[PDB]
């Protein structure tokens, strides 16, 4: 409905392990009591929902593959187990529930690139 | 409270130069600071929302910095029509709070 | 767009209770936003009276928690002031402004100006 804007690195190299981690900050109308944060996979010109969480307070946020706490417009995000295949655009999508109205934003994409040794 | 301390109080400046203004909170508020232009007898617009994002149809002159305590609106090449008072504002935590305003002058 | 309009008498006598309305077009106070009532006093800065939310809820300034009641009509789409017991100090320019909870004021109106005197 209602959009704002959400800014993301747009490329980040992983680790030998696998690790991916980034920062999504959203321009946000306001504080917020429910934030439900997604990412999302532009691999193959196809999306796939990678991670997905909500917190219906302040900077309680718990999320499989991803490990990640929010601060404040800065929600803090780690990528595991990543593979070669597992190269590939991770759009940040972030939604804001309560208070209403409903506030949507999309990052234009963080590209990672992983590779295997 | 949170106190909000608003530097200058009021400066002198002329066409083209590049002005900053500065706002400190008495606490920390994060990222959560906005900044506001209230023309001599006009409404308040809104400038800077989220410390950083310019609101929908300011000029790009217009930049918002500052993380954590301290806070700075600064203009990159300041224009006639500029001429206001600005104001920072919070809205982290209840009951918001407003600066002292700075007041822009001509030189 | 949203637009909000104040509204209000000129002149208070002192410890009269004061009212203003400020009429908002292009958007409704029930689908979601909070509302907002904001005066500047001549040679200071902005203060903060308090706000009305879409849920009925209010908050108000811990300065003016007493001396304020703001209220709405749902049909007229409007949310009014109350300040009471008014004094000298109270002589403002007053301002009502659209927020999100806790959030940068998207709208204002053009403000009203009020003048404390006998």
């Amino acid at each position: 409905c209602k959009a704002m804007h959400v800014a993301q690195p747009a490329v980040v190299l992983a680790s030998s392990r696998g690790i991916a981690s980034f920062v999504c900050e959203y321009a946000s109308p306001g504080k917020a009591t429910e934030v439900r944060v997604t990412v999302l996979r532009q691999a193959d010109s196809q999306v796939t929902e990678v991670c997905a969480a909500t917190y219906m307070m302040g900077n309680e946020l718990t999320f499989s593959i991803c490990t990640g706490t929010s601060s404040g417009n800065q929600v803090n995000l780690t990528i595991q187990g990543l593979r070669a295949m597992d190269t590939g655009l991770y759009i940040c999508k972030v939604e804001l529930m309560y208070p209403p109205p409903y506030y949507l934003g999309i990052g234009n994409g963080t590209q990672i690139y992983v590779i295997d040794p | 409270d949170i106190q909000m301390t608003q530097s200058p109080s009021s400066l002198s400046a002329s066409v083209g130069d590049r002005v900053t203004i500065t706002c400190r909170a008495s606490q920390n508020v994060g990222t959560y600071v906005a900044w506001y232009q209230q023309k001599p007898g006009k409404v308040p617009k809104p400038l800077i929302y989220s410390t950083s994002y310019r609101y929908s149809g300011v000029p790009s002159r217009f930049s918002g910095s500052g993380s954590g305590t301290d806070f700075t609106l600064t203009i990159s090449s300041l224009q006639p029509e500029d001429v206001a008072t600005y104001f920072c504002h919070q809205y982290d935590t209840y009951p918001l709070t407003f600066g002292a305003g700075t007041k822009l002058e001509l030189k | 767009q949203v637009q909000l309009q104040e509204s209000g008498p000129g002149l208070v006598k002192p410890s009269q209770t004061l009212s203003l309305t400020c009429t908002v077009s292009a958007y409704s106070i029930t689908s979601g936003y909070y509302w907002n009532w904001i005066r500047q006093h001549p040679g200071k800065g902005l203060e903060w009276i308090g706000y009305i939310g879409y849920d009925g809820s209010n908050n108000y300034n811990p300065s003016l928690k007493s001396r304020v009641t703001i209220s709405r009509d749902t049909s007229k789409n409007q949310f009014s002031l109350k300040l009471s017991s008014v004094t000298a100090a109270d002589t403002a320019v007053y301002y009502c402004a659209r927020d999100y909870y806790s959030g940068y004021f998207d709208s204002w109106g053009q403000g009203t100006t009020l003048t404390v005197s006998s």
